[PDB]
């Protein structure tokens, strides 16, 4: 029994879409177009949806080290090993399945997706995207710790089950292909090859009809004639890159995808304690920042009057303490309370 | 009991009359079928069922 | 154009009011406020419903001495009686004459009931004003729902509707209440923590579904009856069974101003306090040119029946000489006589009749039907 | 509640050799919008069979975003604070 | 207020409970003609 074998990619295929960069500024109809880029996890990872499918061959079958493309009229495998996202420079991918990739980016202005196909031919798709994600607590740090203050953060979780999260399926439009149509002597050939085809010609007679048989055009040239594959049997991604199947109305499915948001813990570093020394109603201290450290401060009175700055490498504080109490807050360090005596 | 539509019948959503393997006989079938059941709340237990294949001819 | 005016803030009470756009017919618009709700924010403190005192059975240590423990439980209570020789049908429960002790211990939790008889408490503040009118706008009624904070705008048929704000701040609810069922208490409730015995909020739960509740029920355990197995206790009856019998009337029945009170959610409506502005922001397509409209000569006006009440006790026949077919607005240039009707069709010479309110006995009133006035004699009966 | 919304976009109805319709629809910022003199082209040509007389209908609307859950900031309105304490005393040798 | 937010401000999408299924959106939502000889949806909208 293979009761436990559900397969959504079974009735789903990847595609060709709209992409305005496919490399040095040109437009394309690309195997690896960007759909939509994620960026609600504070953590700063991003969840990334192209129009290729990651961890499934042409066969359905589930393969980690594979991927699935669409290849002119058919899709085509590829190798995971190959794709890459960057934005100014290269991202660290975190996860792949499906339509989707989780990778952590350098700031940057633009984002890319590519790949290498079968023929050493590299894929790429670049859109405008400002990334530069916001601080975690109140340190800039560049490499995440084993231990630290434990703060509230959302990210996009690794696992491979497809829950929570959907997105909207309906059948591809007709695939329009030049090839179907053939100059028998002087007329029009259609050659269907086992296919449904949608055909038109700007001439008399049987010139249109759904045909799943080889038909002839008489007394027409083959470039008054248009030819399309139907594709009734699939599902794609409702994409607003790819037209709406004109026979069909307002048909639609869904389907559950990989990597939802979720709220997690973020570990921080937490500041090395200055050293600190006093004066009359006065507290001076000598603040040695690794990083970018957020120091605040505010008066325990009526007038608080909140203060805060960025400090960036080894400066010295002068801070007043009034007769109510200063509180200082210095990174993801626990407040210091000062009184005078 | 959650309950699914087929043109003039109503089936258990988890239990449609195309199976085993739903999408593998019929493909267009199949998904014209899911998309008229895409506001039922047992759209996904539809979903899991039809896009499922164990076939007879099979030990396991 | 933006039209301005300002009614009482009273349902159930048609009000005429003339839109005079400059060079434009001028247009007769019908308001009504079908119900005005003061929706207060709430934010509950507390529950409180009838206590339930949890009794097991005693513990009746033969031929020992029984001990008490403090066990963490609302108004737990705790006593060992000596010399105690308890007796069962077939004879005594101990071998020992003397020696014997009964451990009697009970505490108070939430009733069975709680869940579907209780009372809430409520810390109640600053009230949104919301307003749902009737405008009879183009021969067709518009219902227009908006807060009535005058900064909601709400477009219905392309016409922009902002009401309010309110002339009056008042609400029939003060800074505390209690809820239960469909009835809302303007109640100055104990905190939490802080209930008296057989008093509302003897017990206090501060959700539902909270599983640590609050007790002060003056549970005492007694002395139990010679050769009787049984836990008799002295315990304020419940405060909540003697709220519910000395709350007296609600706020429905109470409130000033005729205030009409619901719940789910806790709201007053309908009270008739102060007025109400109402900006209406009418469009260029709704308006005629007074070119485009007929033009009225040779007006007369005749009273064949006139009753003065607060309905249309008036009837008023009047003749006129349209220079086109059209639609007229028709209103009283008199404050005091006020017309049902707000459009009417005209053609050529033909007459008009119209509904009339006054509170007069002689009544003398001008009525404008599209830019012509016509004067209105009127001997009104009681 | 607030949170970051979602432009839902579908696949625009490409209406070859014809004229394409919007419709009002009761959506959360419903935008509908026809394009005359469309021509669009797919990877194995053009996707309509004429050349003039094609519409693209391009339809959108604004809903939450699946982050909405996770990711939302609360507007409340605030009145009447209870105050309470809670209070240590050595009363007794021991500490209540 | 609730059917007030701004676009590209606080409250330019307000949803009265997180469950809610109905929300108001003021996002300056605006949509632009393809380009040419492209299957594609261009709009403006105020960000987030």
């Amino acid at each position: 029994s293979t009761k436990d074998n559900f397969n959504v990619y079974k009735a789903t295929r990847p595609y060709l879409a709209h992409c305005p960069d496919c490399g040095e500024g040109h437009s394309c109809h690309s195997p690896v177009a960007l759909e939509r880029i994620r960026n609600e996890a504070t953590d700063g990872t991003l969840k990334i949806q192209v129009s290729l499918q990651i961890g499934i061959k042409t066969d359905d079958s589930h393969d980690w080290t594979k991927l699935r493309y669409m290849d002119n009229h058919m899709p085509a495998d590829a190798e995971r090993a190959g794709l890459f996202v960057r934005t100014s420079a290269p991202c660290t991918i975190t996860g792949t399945m499906g339509h989707f990739i989780l990778a952590r980016c350098p700031k940057g202005e633009t984002l890319t997706v590519g790949f290498t196909d079968s023929r050493k031919i590299s894929h790429s798709c670049t859109h405008p995207f400002h990334h530069d994600p916001p601080v975690i607590g109140r340190e800039k740090f560049h490499s995440r710790p084993q231990h630290g203050k434990e703060l509230p953060c959302s990210t996009y979780v690794q696992s491979t089950a497809a829950t929570t999260e959907e997105i909207e399926v309906h059948m591809p439009p007709d695939t329009p292909d030049r090839t179907l149509m053939s100059q028998q002597s002087g007329n029009v050939k259609i050659t269907v090859n086992g296919q449904t085809v949608r055909y038109k010609c700007n001439c008399g007679g049987s010139n249109e009809g759904l045909t799943t048989t080889d038909k002839v055009i008489n007394n027409c040239k083959v470039d008054q004639c248009h030819a399309a594959v139907t594709n009734h049997k699939k599902w794609q991604y409702n994409s607003p890159l790819v037209p709406r199947n004109a026979e069909l109305g307002d048909r639609k499915g869904k389907i559950h995808i990989p990597f939802p948001l979720a709220n997690v813990t973020c570990r921080v570093p937490k500041a090395r304690n200055p050293t600190v020394t006093y004066g009359k109603n006065q507290v001076i201290m000598l603040l040695y920042p690794d990083h970018p450290t957020l120091l605040s401060y505010r008066n325990m009175g009526e007038e608080p009057n909140y203060q805060e700055e960025w400090v960036m490498h080894k400066k010295e504080v002068v801070l007043t303490v009034p007769t109510e109490g200063l509180e200082v807050t210095w990174g993801n360090n626990e407040p210091y309370k000062y009184w005078p005596q | 009991p959650v309950m699914c539509l087929l043109a003039n019948t109503t089936f258990p959503c988890s239990q449609p009359p195309c199976t085993p393997c739903c999408y593998e006989k019929e493909p267009e079938e199949t998904l014209r079928m899911l998309e008229d059941n895409v506001m039922r709340p047992g759209y996904y237990q539809l979903l899991q069922a039809s896009l499922t294949c164990s076939p007879h001819r099979q030990r396991e | 154009y933006e039209h301005v005016t300002v009614i009482p803030n009273t349902v159930g009470v048609p009000y005429k009011t003339l839109v005079n756009r400059p060079g434009y017919s001028p247009m007769v618009l019908e308001m009504e406020l079908l119900s005005v709700t003061l929706e207060p924010t709430l934010s509950l403190d507390y529950i409180t419903c009838e206590y339930k005192t949890v009794i097991p059975s005693p513990y009746v240590k033969c031929c020992g001495t029984a001990e008490c423990k403090d066990k963490n439980l609302p108004d737990y209570s705790c006593k060992v009686f000596t010399g105690v020789y308890p007796f069962m049908w077939g004879g005594a429960y101990c071998f020992c004459d003397a020696e014997n002790t009964q451990l009697s211990e009970a505490h108070v939790e939430k009733s069975e009931s709680c869940k579907t008889e209780f009372a809430s408490a409520y810390r109640a503040h600053t009230a949104s004003a919301s307003a749902k009118l009737r405008v009879l706008y183009q021969g067709n009624n518009i219902t227009v729902t908006a807060y009535a904070n005058g900064d909601h705008a709400v477009t219905v048929k392309d016409a922009k509707f902002i009401v309010g704000p309110m002339s009056s701040a008042w609400t029939p609810f003060d800074n505390k209440i209690v809820v239960y069922k469909g009835d809302v208490y303007n109640m100055d409730y104990p905190p939490f923590g802080a209930g008296r015995p057989g008093q509302f909020g003897d017990i206090q739960s501060r959700t539902p579904e909270s599983k640590d509740v609050y007790a002060n029920t003056q549970l005492v355990l007694q002395r139990p009856a010679a050769g009787t197995v049984h836990v008799p206790y002295s315990q304020a009856p419940s405060g909540f069974k003697y709220w519910l019998k000395e709350r007296g009337a609600s706020l429905q029945h109470t409130a000033p101003f005729g205030c009409q009170i619901a719940t789910n959610p806790v709201r007053a409506v309908n009270c008739a306090v102060g007025n109400m502005p109402i900006s209406i922001d009418i469009p260029e397509a709704a308006f005629t040119r007074v070119v485009d409209a007929p033009s009225l000569t040779d007006m007369s006006c005749e009273v064949p029946a006139c009753t003065h009440s607060s309905d249309f006790g008036g009837v008023a026949i009047i003749k006129y000489a349209a220079s086109k077919k059209g639609k007229c607005a028709v209103h009283s240039m008199t404050n005091a006589v006020t017309i049902r009707e707000a459009e009417i069709e005209v053609e050529g010479n033909s007459q008009l009749q119209i509904s009339f309110s006054t509170a007069l006995a002689s009544a003398e009133f001008r009525v404008q039907v599209c830019s012509t006035q016509v004067h209105c004699a009127a001997e009104c009966h009681p």
